[PDB]
Formats: C-alpha cells, structure tokens, sequence
C-alpha cells in the first residue's frame, strides 16, 4: 500500500495486471479482533412440550440387515443406468 | 504454607518431600524443585461464611455458567456451615 | 483337491511370539462377574479370556505404573466356553476354565410383607 | 405341569405360577430397568421404574411386583412403555443434585446408566432443587443423602439381610427422608454391602473416597481369606495398587454379600 | 421427516434388495448369504472358493459392470473357528452403486488372489498378509509392505498386543540400532467402558 | 478333516521344500556377512541358520511346515536384496540382550516371573 | 498459471508424462483427478453427494491425454471451482445450531451442563464412556482432495 | 453421422464400424450361451439382456440415437462392454456357478454382533 | 456438469502460424513469465519481524495447559477425572483423595507434554473450567523431562498465564 506511484505502474506493467486491487497483504478490511459477544440459537429439540425422546430417537430407530438369501422374471442392474453428463455452459472448454 | 524438611527441601500442597536418604532428590542438585507456593487449602479458609436467610441456598461457584454445576446446599445444622462441594465456599443460615 | 491332516491344531510356531509368553503364561477363560455396584447384567453375556497378571513398578522419574508384561492388557472375547477353549488351544496356552454363574431364580411375592403370620411380614415400607 | 404361557413382546415362555412380569422378561434375556427392586430384597414397588405396558391393558403394571397371568403379551419396548420410563426418570432427576463430577458413583451409577438408556436427554424443569442434611452413621458409610432417591433398598436390607431395625423414613412427601431420626451408627458386621445397593451415590465407602473411577480399575476375581468361609471377591486396583474390595456373586456360599472386615 | 434422525431410502433398499437375489440366482454355487443394511448397503457373503468366479462376474456382468475395486480388507473375530473375514468393497461407475463381498479363511487356508479381477487388489492382498498373516494363493509378489523388515507376528489379530513385544533403541556398544523386550515406562491404562445396560433391544440376541 | 493345502500335499513333499530353503540360507550365509559386512564369521552364520530350522523340528503338519517354508523365503528374499540392513540381519544374535538364568534359584532371586 | 500453463519448459515435464488409459485407471483401483485426467467422467461429489454438495453449483474438470500436463489443469481448474463453491457457502449459509439437537450423541451446551441434571450426566457419560452405535458395518467414502478416501468401519 | 474424433477417454479408439462390431459380439456372446444348461440363470438372463441390445442395434442406425438408447456410454463403451461379456460367459462354463452350494458355512460364520 | 481442460484446436491461418513461430524463435512466453517474478520483486514482503512481531491468534488458540483457580484461590479440578478418561493419548495422570479439609482433590495430576496432541477435550470436558489450553506456545525445552509436568507446573502455568486465560475463556465461552 505504500509503494510509490512509479512502482505500482512497474509491477502492474510487468504483471499484466492491476494488482493494487487485490492485494495480497492484508490491510483494514479484515474483521477487527474484538467482536460483540454472540447469542447462538438452540435446536429443534429445545421445547417443553411434545418433545418425548422416543419420538426422536435415530439410534433406536436402526435395525439389523434384511436377510435376503440365506442357506439356513427380468434381469436387474444394482440401480438404473447412470445419467450422461452435460457440457457446461459457465465455461465448456478451458 | 509451604514448610521445608529437616534436609531444608520444600514440602508440596500434597505433602511430598524425598526423605533423607533417598536418592532421588539428586534430580534437584543444581536446579530447583517446583512448588506452588499458593496453597488452596488455605486460601479457600481464608474466605468468610456468608449468611443468608433461608435453609436452602445454591451455589454455582460465581460467574454464572464460567463456574461450576449449580448445587443447592442445606443449611439445617447450626452446629457447621453448609460447604460448597465444588469450590468450598461456606453458608450459614442467621438465627 | 483336499488332503487330510489328523494331527491337532498347532500355531504357535506361525504367531510369532516369544516363547517365554507362550509357556509360562497361564489363561483364564471366565465369563465376567457382575459389577455389584449396578444391578444391570448386560456385561455377563460373552466369555472372556486374560492371562497372569505380572509385576508393575513406579517409574522412578515420575511414580508411573510400569510393567514388562506385553500381555497384560490382553482380553479376548468369546461366544461360548467352547470357543476360547479351542483359541487358547491351539496358540498353545495352558488355561483355566471357570464355569458360568447364572442367578439362581428367585420366588418373589409382594404379598409376603403382610403375612398373617408368617416372619416374612415386613415391619416397614 | 402347572407352569403357564406369557409372552414378551409376541415371543412365548412358560413360567411358574407367581413369576413376576419382570421375571418373565429375564426368561427371554430382557432386563427391565428398575431401581427399587432387588431380587434378593423383598418386593417394594416404589421407584416405578419398572412400569411396562400389557397389550390391550389401559394401565401400565409395576413388573417387579406384578404376577404375570396366562396369555398376558408384556410389550417391553412400546411407546407406552418408552413414555412411562421418561415419565419417572424425569421425576427422579427433578431434584438430583449436579454432583456426578464429585459424586463416586459416577461411571458406575444406575441412575446415570438408566438415564441414558431409558431417558430423556434434556431437562425442562425450571424450579430450585430440595436439599437434604446428611447424617452420620458411622465410619464406614458416608452419607450424602441429596443424592439419595427415597428407593428403600437400605432400609429393606438392615431390615431383613443384616436383622437391624435401625433405617427407616421420617417425615413424608417430598420432604421424606432416609435415616435413623436420632443420632445412630450403622455397625453390623454387614453393614458396607449397603454401598453396594444403594443405586446412587447417597451411600458411599468412606476409605475408598475419592480415589479412583470404575473406568480405571482392573478387575481380578479371587477369594476371601478373612474367614472360613471364602467368599468370592472382585479386588479392584489400579495402576499395580489395590482400592477396593467388592463381592462376587456365588449362590451357594457368598450371595453377594461380604461382611465389613472382608471389605 | 425428524430432525435429527436419517431419513430413510426405501427405494434403494428395494434396488438393492433385487439385485442381491439376482446374484444369488446366479451363482448358487458359492453364494451363502445376502442382506441389506437398514442404510442401504448390500453385502453378498460366499463360500471362499467363489472369490474368482463371483469377483469376475460382478466386474464383468453387463447388468454387473463393478470396474473398481474400492477397498479389500479383511476383519478378525477369534471367536469364529474361520477367524478372518476378507471383505471387497466394489464399485460401480456404470449403476453408480456399491456392492460388498465378503468370505473367510482360517490361519493355515489358502485364499485365491483376486489379481486377476483387479490388479488393485495386489497391495491390498499384501497389507493382509502383513497385518493379518493370510496367504494369497497365486499373488505375484507376496511379502510384508507395512511392518518393518523381519518383523515377526501380525499386528491387527486381535491377539496381538497394543504395543507388541519389541522395541528398537540406538546402543553404543555394538554402534546400531537393536531390538530388545518391550518395557513401558508407563503402561497402557486398559479402560472398562461398557455400561451393563443395554442399549439396542433391536439386536438383541436369543438366550 | 479335509483340509485345503498350501503347497505340501503331506510331511513328505514339505520337508522336501524345507532342505530346499535349507540350501539357498546356507548358500546365503558367506555373501551375507561380506555384502553386510558383518564382523561374525561363515561358521556363526551358519550355526545361527542350523539353529532356526532346529527350533521347528518338532512340526507334524504340512500347512504349518509350508507356512514357515513361505516366511523363510520372504526372509532370504530381504536379506539377498539387501532390503535389510545390518541391524536387521543381527537382530538374530541379540547382542545386547544380557543373560537370563534358566534355573529356578536364578530367577526367585530377581523377581516373580516364573 | 503465468509461471507454469503455457511454459515450455513446464510442458516438457509434464506433457506426455505418466500416461494411464481409463481403463487401466479402473482396475489399478484409482480415483479422483488419477480417473479425471483420463477423460472418465466420475466425481463423488455429483454422484454419491453428500452434506449439502447436491445444493451447489460447479464443474468436473475433465482431461484428454491422462498425463501429468492434465492432471496439473485439472488441480488448477479444480481450485477455481473450489472457489464458486466457496462463493454459494458464503450466501447461502443458514441459521441454528450446529451440532445434532440429540444429548445422547452430541454433548450439551456448557451453561447446559452447569444447570440440569440430565445435561450433566449426559456430558458426564459422553466423555467418559461415549455414545455407543448400533452393530453394523459401514463403507463410507467421500470425495477427497486427493481422491476417494473412505472407511470401513465395523 | 459425422465420425467421432475421440471417445474422450485415454486408450479407448474409435470405432469405425459399431453396428457391425455390435452384430458380431452379440451374436457370439448368444452363441457361447448355447452351451451352458436351458434353466441356468446366467444364461436366461444373459441372453435377455444380450437381445435387448442387440433388437436396439438392430433397430437404430445412427450411433448418437443409438447411444442414447443402450444407456452404455461411448458406442466404443458399449463394444468394451460386450467383449468383456463373451469373456465372462466362456469362464462361467467352465466354472459352472448354477450347480449347488458347494458348501454351507459354519454355524456361526455370518452372525453379528458375535 | 463437466468442463475439458485441454481440448483445442489452434487456427491454422497465416498470422497465428506466424505468432507460434516468433513465440518459439523469441520465447516471448518466457518473457512474459520473467515479468511476473519482476512484479513480485517490487512487491512488499510478507514477512513479518519475529520475534518482535507475532503472527495473529484467536481466543480458541490450543498451547501450553494450565490449572485454574476460583477468585477465592482453590483450586477449581475437583479430581472427577473426566479429562483423563477422554484424552486420545492417555497423556494425562491423576490420584486423589480427601484433602485434611475434606475436599475432593487432586494429589497427582500429570500431563505428558510428549504424549499429548494439544486436541483440547481435555478443556472440552471438564465440568468446571479447571484444565485449559492457554495461548502461550514457546515452552520448547533441552531436555526431554522438562515437558513432563506435575500438579505443581500445571498451577504455576495457572498462576503465571492467569491473565490470559480468563479473558480469553470470556471471549470464547459464549460459543461454547
Ligand atoms: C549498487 C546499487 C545501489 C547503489 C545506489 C543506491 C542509491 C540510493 C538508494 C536509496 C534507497 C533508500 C530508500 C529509502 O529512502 O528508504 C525509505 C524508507 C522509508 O520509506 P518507506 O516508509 O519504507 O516507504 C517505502 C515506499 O513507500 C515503498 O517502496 P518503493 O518500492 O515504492 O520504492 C521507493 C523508491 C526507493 O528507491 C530508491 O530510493 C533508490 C532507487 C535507486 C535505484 C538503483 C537501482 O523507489 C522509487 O520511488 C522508484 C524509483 C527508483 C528506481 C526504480 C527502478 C527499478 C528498476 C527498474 C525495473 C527493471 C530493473 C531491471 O526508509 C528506510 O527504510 C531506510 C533504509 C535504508 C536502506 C539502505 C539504503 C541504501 C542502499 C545501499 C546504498 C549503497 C551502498
Ligand atoms: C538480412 C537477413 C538476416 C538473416 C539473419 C536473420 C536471423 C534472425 C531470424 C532468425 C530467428 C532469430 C531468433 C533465434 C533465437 C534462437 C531461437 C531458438 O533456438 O529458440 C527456440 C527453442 C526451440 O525449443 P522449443 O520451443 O521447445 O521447440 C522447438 C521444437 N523443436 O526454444 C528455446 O530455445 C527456449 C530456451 C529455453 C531456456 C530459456 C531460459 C532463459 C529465458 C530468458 C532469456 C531472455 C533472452 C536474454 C538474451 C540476453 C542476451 C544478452
Ligand atoms: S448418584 Fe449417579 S446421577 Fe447422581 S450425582 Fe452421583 S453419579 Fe451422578
Ligand atoms: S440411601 Fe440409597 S439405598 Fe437408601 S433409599 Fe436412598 S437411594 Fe435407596
Ligand atoms: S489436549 Fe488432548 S491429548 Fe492433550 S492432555 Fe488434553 S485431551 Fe489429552
Ligand atoms: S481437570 Fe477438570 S476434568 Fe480433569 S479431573 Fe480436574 S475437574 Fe475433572
Ligand atoms: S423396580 Fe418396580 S417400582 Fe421400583
Ligand atoms: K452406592
Ligand atoms: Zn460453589
């Protein structure tokens, strides 16, 4: 930020860019160190009514693997045939 | 406090000291053992029974959630104050 | 194509272990006793197997528990009895088995605490 | 030849006539949480935490106290049986105190345990708690009787394992509470298994205060050599240093119960 | 649609649960079990004389089409008298989808190297021989990858202890590095965690 | 007890891979200690190798012969290629290990290790 | 990009180098940019998608030759694209709690666990003994910087 | 249509004649299901999927609409596809994989938590 | 959605012929990346003068640990053992017993310095703000046992970083 007029004309020159708009040395634009303390939100589970644990439950929820075959019509494919992807439109060609 | 053994080591806040003649107080030969010289047992003394009015009062340590679990203590005894658990502040409850 | 081999299942050679923790060592198949201090009896369910507890020292430096003993946090979990007998086998472990302790089953009765006049009768609720 | 069909949760057992519904439970490897109950005690059936639905029943039953009958299908594990668990556990924390960081119990607690299990995760009680003096019953028990839960297990056990009549309840209400009323020791040659029963940390060991945490403790399973009649003990030490002595459960000598000099 | 519970996805678990038939149809031969987690996840469990047969059928089967072996491990459980699980963890760019296969081997069985279907599975097949001490019938180039060099034992048995029996220290005397009997300063601290409550009634096992 | 073999379908047919293995270590032993530059002689390279196979004498199984004829491969196969060094190659001798009495005396006075 | 992309000597060095084929890609069991500069088509993060990557917008960067020269455009493209995402976390960033609502996995608050009961035991057993989890066996994979890092986890 | 320059991806050529490549493997591909037993599943649902695509080939002569139809990629995908196809279904003649379980595993070999 | 980062045809006309060529034969793409090291030369250096400055920490920072007191003076550990359960490397070492006060307190508390991967679940879960992470991070030592600290180093690092500490936790304990 101190470099003279001359000297930024120099490096923007032999750059072939305006580099005094996106400094890489960081100046008053950061955020300052000391911030107003916060006051955080609670979850969806902070009530005192309608909330038994039960209901709520994921653990309790899982179940043991479903036996499919054990040793004690048309052809499938694991899932459908994955989609082809498309071409970008941002930028299709780098 | 911190008390010095006949051999002139000093005594921790836990009662550590090598007695004379183990050999393990060589690790000190010229350098010097740790000690806290500021033993919590006597500072937490040091504080005054505060009086309330009620046969129940709870502590928290002071600052709010910066202490410790809130704990309510009895106060039915005339004969000893209620003692915090967790900091060791003493409550008596007047007449 | 198979073949057959008779002799009895032997691995000691191919684990790898010193044999001074192979011979001298000594298993203890068991299947844990309840802690008394809770009445929940999910932690009696499996065989465990442990071997000989050895020597720990304090650590001159610092009063640390030190110990030689390479096996001695050693615990190995089994299904049935069978199991950890037939582990300890054929790794070459002499062992001891302890039979399971199962409670006895109890007969209790709520309305034995005001009995007519049997000692049973409860003085208290 | 008498036994008759119930079933847990579908699942058929044949049980004798005045088996308990908790008891029935057990048979197909299910343990009702509990807190008043112990089997070796006799039935009390005022914790309530065993309460559990019976199928077409409107009203949930005391398992522990309960006899099963024929055909009764016990549902271990239904909403109603769920709600009624959270229910009592949230009535049993209301006044707990904030003591597991100090409290020995803590990692071996069937409070703690039963809460996770069995309970709610949070609380939405927004009251002061009540506050207990404790009472001195001899060196051996310390007595922090904030902790105590009101289940009866020490008053049941003085009473019938150890035959004195010295615990019982004064007062009532909320306000009721665990002791000897007047200035008492506890000093039975039975009198530490007392720790052991009581779930909570209300009654502790006084030599082994503060010193070590379950989680830490290795476990070796051994004998009894004070005596004559070898009870099977479970000595805990840690770190090649032995903290405490605790039964072992051997029907046919020991139960599980020591006496004080072997603990 | 709670929360903070997973939602669940039937439709996959129903993709999945037909297409798990559809391989036991065909190879009857070596396939012993099929089943699908309650988070969608299939997993084909075979006798281990089918690793070849079942690895090239998944790879190669059009409605198949699992090009890429993700991960081959395998998984000791003492209390089973074939103590190794071996897993594969296939996948499928084709369907993009995943599949795990699964077998088991004792010490002293021979398992087929699956080189052949993959050659990623050439250092993971060494991996399990080091950590595991599982032979690889037919591997190219079968030796340890991980532990030191003349290291005795295999670390991931479950009887294998945390912090082996030697230890490596520089000595003067004989001017290089030597190995001697582990001794801990401090030993490991074993912790006893489990609650004795039960946690999932769901998994319960029968008495 | 049908059981799948490695290689050896009986004692016989192994402990022909065994004098096999015997050979290539014995052959080994005199480009070990120049190559290393080992300060031990052919003889103690030798006694040490004769020493190994001597522990496993007592084997009847060939799954479990065959196994041990794999490993010592593998560990012929790290010293040739120089793959270890010279601290792996005299970790057989234990150098620095000090005496521990086999008898019962002995060991009561040090401690309590049986 | 200046220093390296266009650079004749850089090209020397990576052009041509290091060549892998798609389909030995597959079977070597590589993933990530080692698939990528081969031309197949294949990021986890659009196809097995996870937290919230199905919400944002961006490009797989797809190579032609397979050699060091595309695996090096592709890192650079892929840092631009990791940049957009960036861009759409900073907008659309939204409200609440950041851990599971769930005392039985998550621990609690600390001003929590210093009032109720139920919190204080919850902290007190998730620290000690921890939340236990289900029996099962898991293969999960995300994708990484460096490729597909997953676990296996039982 | 205008031929393709590249499939895009690294060692896969392009084909100049994909329908006729198609034709040929597929009609091997039903050929070598000939051989395996009627009620085999392999073959009843080979020989399915095998038809299905080829009726597509069949049905469709220009190579970006029939791409678009076998859902397989690149038509050079598709052809890769199909020889790995012909591979598998020699193999699994000689394999035999629909005759019965070879054998049960022990009682407990698949149960967990153990 | 997928972009190909090196699919292109260059023209074949004369004048782009012409520009690769005078690019091969007068290197002007070395010339230009000779431009950018110059730019950079007249760049200010980002180095900052340590040790007179420091780079920038927050409140959250992980360093040296230290036993904390209430105002009264006692200590805040009450022996509960929650750090030592949680700790990934079993770093930390703790006794206890009933003070002559009976108060529940520490009588050994280590922390090895060596063992410890500075992960602060320590912090995390003790119940009563007693074991922190302060911000200093230059304790390097010479000797390998001049990292393993007692109960006493713990609360001399207490008693010497107090300061910091309580200001930080007051920034801080809001998000936590
Ligand atoms: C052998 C060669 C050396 C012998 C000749 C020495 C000539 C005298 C050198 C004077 C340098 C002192 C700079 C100064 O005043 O300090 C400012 C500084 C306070 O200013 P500041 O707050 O830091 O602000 C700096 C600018 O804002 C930010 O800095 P800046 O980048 O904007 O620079 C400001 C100024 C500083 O430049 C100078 O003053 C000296 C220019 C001499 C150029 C010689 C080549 O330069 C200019 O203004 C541009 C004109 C200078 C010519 C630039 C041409 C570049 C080459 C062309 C590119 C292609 C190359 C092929 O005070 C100091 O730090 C004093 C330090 C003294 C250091 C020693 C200087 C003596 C060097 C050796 C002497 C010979 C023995
Ligand atoms: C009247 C009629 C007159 C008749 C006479 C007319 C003559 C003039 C017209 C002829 C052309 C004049 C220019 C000739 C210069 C030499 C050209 C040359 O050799 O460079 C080309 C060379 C080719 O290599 P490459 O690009 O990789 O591909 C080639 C494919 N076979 O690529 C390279 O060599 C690259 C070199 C790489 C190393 C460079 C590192 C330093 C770069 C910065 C140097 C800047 C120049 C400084 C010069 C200072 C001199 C004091
Ligand atoms: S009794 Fe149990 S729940 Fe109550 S404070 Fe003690 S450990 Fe915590
Ligand atoms: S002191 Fe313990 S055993 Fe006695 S009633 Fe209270 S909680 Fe129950
Ligand atoms: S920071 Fe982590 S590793 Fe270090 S003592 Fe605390 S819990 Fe242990
Ligand atoms: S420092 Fe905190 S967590 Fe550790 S023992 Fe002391 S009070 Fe418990
Ligand atoms: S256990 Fe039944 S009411 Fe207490
Ligand atoms: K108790
Ligand atoms: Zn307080």
């Amino acid at each position: 930020a101190s470099a003279t007029r001359f000297i930024q004309w120099l490096r923007n020159w032999a750059s072939g860019r305006d580099l005094q708009a996106k400094l890489q040395l960081r100046y008053q634009e950061i955020s300052k160190r000391t911030q107003p303390p916060p006051k955080l939100p609670v979850g969806p589970s902070h009530k005192l009514s309608n909330n038994y644990y039960c209901t709520r439950d994921g653990r309790r929820e899982a179940m043991p693997p479903s036996i499919v075959m054990s040793s004690q019509k048309k052809a499938v494919s694991p899932a459908p045939p994955i989609k082809r992807w498309e071409l970008s439109q941002d930028e299709p060609y780098l | 406090g911190v008390r010095t053994s006949p051999t002139g080591e000093k005594v921790t806040h836990t009662g550590q000291v090598y007695d004379d003649g183990d050999y393990r107080k060589v690790r000190f030969v010229g350098r010097q053992k740790e000690v806290n010289e500021n033993f919590a047992i006597d500072l937490i003394a040091e504080q005054p029974v505060s009086q309330v009015g009620s046969r129940v009062i709870s502590c928290d340590g002071g600052g709010g959630a910066l202490g410790h679990p809130r704990v309510y203590i009895n106060l039915d005894k005339e004969t000893k104050t209620g003692t915090c658990g967790y900091c060791g502040l003493q409550f008596r409850q007047q007449h | 194509q198979l073949i057959t081999v008779d002799e009895k299942l032997d691995i000691t050679t191919i684990t790898g272990v010193p044999e001074e923790h192979i011979k001298t060592r000594k298993a203890r198949i068991f299947v844990p006793a309840r802690n008394n201090m809770q009445s929940g009896v999910n932690n009696t369910k499996k065989w465990k197997m442990e071997f000989d507890t050895r020597e720990r020292w304090e650590n001159p430096l610092m009063g640390w528990a030190s110990t030689a003993d390479p096996l001695s946090n050693l615990v190995l979990t089994f299904s049935t009895k069978e199991d950890a007998v037939a582990f300890a086998e054929k790794n070459g472990w002499s062992y001891d088995v302890e039979e399971r302790k199962v409670p006895k089953p109890k007969s209790k009765s709520y309305g034995a605490n005001f009995s007519w006049n049997k000692r049973t009768r409860v003085s208290t609720k | 030849s008498n036994l008759i069909e119930v079933f847990v949760d579908g699942q058929s057992v044949m049980v004798e006539p005045g088996t308990t519904v908790l008891q029935a439970c057990e048979k197909v490897g299910m343990q009702i949480p509990r807190f008043c109950y112990h089997e070796r005690l006799s039935v009390a059936g005022n914790c309530r935490m065993c309460l559990v639905e019976i199928e077409k029943a409107p009203k949930v039953v005391a398992a522990c106290a309960m006899p099963v009958m024929k055909g009764w299908n016990i549902l271990t594990n239904s909403e109603k049986t769920k709600k009624a668990r959270e229910g009592v556990m949230e009535f049993l924390l209301a006044n707990h105190p904030l003591d597991c960081p100090i409290c020995d119990q803590g990692g071996e607690c069937d409070l703690q345990d039963q809460s996770m299990m069995f309970g709610s995760d949070r609380s939405r009680f927004l009251e002061g708690k009540r506050a207990v003096e404790d009472k001195n019953i001899g060196p051996l028990v310390k007595t922090i009787m904030t902790r105590c839960i009101q289940c009866t297990r020490c008053i049941r056990f003085a009473s019938e394992i150890a035959g004195v009549d010295d615990l019982g309840t004064t007062g009532r209400g909320n306000d009721m509470q665990v002791g000897t009323y007047i200035e008492k020791m506890f000093m039975s040659e039975l009198s530490g298994n007392i720790i052991d029963i009581c779930p909570v940390g209300a009654l502790t060991s006084k030599p082994y205060a503060f010193t070590a945490r379950p989680w830490e403790t290795r476990k070796t399973e051994s004998i009894d050599v004070m005596d004559a009649v070898g009870s099977n003990i479970v000595v805990s030490t840690r770190t090649g240093e032995v903290m405490r002595i605790l039964p072992r459960m051997h029907e046919d000598i020991n139960e599980e119960w020591i006496s004080d000099k072997t603990r | 649609t709670r929360p903070t519970v997973r939602p669940r996805n039937d439709v996959a678990h129903k993709q999945l649960s037909a297409f798990g038939e559809y391989v036991a149809e065909i190879l009857p031969k070596y396939v012993q079990q099929v089943q699908v987690s309650c988070f969608n996840e299939l997993e084909i469990c075979i006798h281990p004389d089918g690793v070849i047969p079942v690895l090239t059928f998944l790879r190669d089967h059009s409605n198949a089409q699992f090009k890429s072996l993700a991960d081959l491990t395998a998984v000791d459980i003492p209390t089973r008298q074939n103590r190794f699980e071996i897993v594969y963890n296939l996948l499928s760019l084709r369907f993009n989808s995943r599949i795990r296969v699964k077998t088991y081997t004792d010490e002293l069985t021979p398992i087929e190297s699956s080189v052949p279907v993959y050659k990623a599975a050439n250092w993971y097949e060494r991996e399990i021989w080091d950590m595991f001490g599982v032979f690889f019938a037919n591997h190219p180039d079968l030796r340890r990858i991980l532990t030191d060099y003349g290291f005795e034992g295999h670390p991931f048995r479950k009887d294998f202890p945390l912090s082996g029996y030697v230890e490596l220290r520089y000595d003067d005397e004989v001017k290089r590095v030597v190995a001697e009997p582990v001794e801990l300063a401090q030993e490991f601290r074993k912790f006893d965690l489990n609650s004795p409550w039960e946690a999932f009634p769901a998994y319960r096992q029968p008495p | 007890t049908s059981v799948k073999p490695i290689f050896s379908r009986d004692m016989n047919e192994a402990k022909r891979r065994v004098r096999e293995l015997y050979r290539a270590w014995y052959r080994e032993v005199p480009n070990t200690v120049h190559l290393f530059q080992l300060d031990i002689s052919v003889k103690q390279g030798r006694d040490k190798v004769r020493e190994m196979f001597k522990k496993n004498a007592h084997i009847t199984d060939p799954r479990v012969v065959d196994l041990l004829v794999i490993k010592g491969k593998m560990e012929l196969e790290e010293t040739i290629k120089v793959w270890k060094q010279r601290t792996h190659v005299m970790r057989f001798f234990h150098e620095t290990e000090a005496p521990r009495p086999k008898d019962f005396l002995s060991k009561f006075y040090v401690g309590h290790d049986p | 990009e200046e220093m390296l992309t266009n650079n004749r000597i850089w090209r020397n060095r990576t052009v041509d180098i290091g060549i892998v084929t798609a389909e030995d890609a597959l079977n070597y069991g590589f993933s990530g940019v080692m698939l990528r500069g081969s031309g197949i088509q294949w990021d986890l993060r659009k196809t097995q998608p996870y937290d919230v990557y199905d919400q944002v917008e961006f490009d797989v960067p797809i190579g032609s030759r397979g050699d060091c020269y595309d695996r090096y455009l592709c890192r650079v493209e892929e840092m631009r694209q990791s940049i957009r995402i960036i861009s759409q976390c900073l907008n659309k960033m939204p409200p609440g709690e950041i851990k599971v609502d769930d005392a039985k996995v998550s621990p609690p608050k600390r001003a929590e666990m210093k009032t109720s009961m139920e919190s204080l035991i919850h902290h007190f057993k998730l620290y000690t003994e921890g939340y236990q989890v289900p029996p099962g066996a898991t293969y999960t994979a995300i994708e990484a910087p460096k490729g597909e890092f997953g676990v296996y986890l039982v | 249509g205008l031929l393709k320059k590249t499939t895009g991806l690294v060692g896969l050529a392009v084909c100049e004649t994909p329908h006729e490549r198609l034709k040929i493997l597929y009609t091997k591909i039903l050929d070598v299901l000939g051989h395996i037993p009627k009620n085999a599943a392999y073959r009843k649902y080979t020989e399915q999927i095998t038809n299905e695509k080829l009726s597509m080939v069949k049905a469709e002569p220009d190579v970006k609409k029939l791409e678009e139809r076998l859902q397989g990629g690149q038509i050079e995908e598709v052809i890769l596809q199909a020889e790995n196809e012909l591979s598998l279904a020699r193999k699994m003649i000689q394999w035999k994989p629909w005759e019965p379980l070879v054998e049960e595993p022990p009682a407990s070999q698949w149960k967990w938590p153990i | 959605t997928y972009k190909y980062v090196n699919l292109r045809e260059p023209s074949m006309d004369m004048k782009s012929v012409t520009d690769r060529a005078a690019q091969t034969l007068l290197w002007t793409e070395l010339i230009r990346g000779l431009g950018m090291t110059l730019s950079y030369l007249f760049r200010e250096p980002a180095t900052i003068n340590y040790p007179f400055e420091k780079g920038p920490l927050s409140p959250r920072f992980r360093g040296e640990h230290a036993l904390r007191r209430y105002p009264s003076g006692e200590e805040r550990c009450i022996a509960c053992k929650l750090c030592e359960a949680v700790c990934p490397a079993q770093a930390i070492t703790i006794e206890a017993e009933p003070r002559a006060d009976g108060s529940r307190r520490t009588t050994r508390y280590d922390i090895d310095m060596t063992k410890c991967i500075y992960c602060g679940f320590c912090q995390e879960a003790c119940p009563v703000d007693a074991i922190v992470e302060g911000p200093n991070f230059e304790f390097s030592t010479e000797t390998h046992e001049e990292l393993l600290y007692n109960k006493e180093k713990l609360l001399n690092n207490g008693d010497k970083w107090e300061a910091e500490i309580a200001a930080n936790i007051q920034a801080d304990y809001l998000y936590r």
